[PDB]
């Protein structure tokens, strides 16, 4: 029972660093956006042989 | 002979800067192959953040 504490807690840990990344928020890629204001994402284009 | 084909060489590099300086001013180029709310723009770029970025 004491080591399946340890590795709850270890569980625990990892699933509140997940609820984490699903917390913060990023800054936006307006470039993407504005390109697809136009329909396009010139940037794959562009790019791509 | 020598000289008088000098002479014509040079001339003809002179029409040539001349015709090169007029086309090089005149910069020729091919022909070309709407406006936003910033608002609804945001939303989408922020929106797009999560899902472009690692």
């Amino acid at each position: 029972g004491q080591k399946f504490c340890f590795q709850n807690l270890v569980h625990v840990l990892q699933d509140i660093r997940y609820q984490l990344s699903f917390a913060r928020l990023r800054n936006s890629d307006l470039v993407t956006a504005l390109d697809i204001l136009s329909t396009g994402t010139s940037l794959r284009l562009a790019n791509a042989p | 002979i020598s000289s008088l084909l000098k002479q014509d060489k040079e001339l003809d590099l002179q029409i040539q800067d001349c015709m090169r300086e007029m086309t090089s001013i005149y910069d020729t180029h091919l022909p070309k192959t709407q406006k936003v709310n910033a608002e609804t723009l945001l939303d989408y770029g922020r929106k797009l953040s999560k899902f472009s970025s690692a």
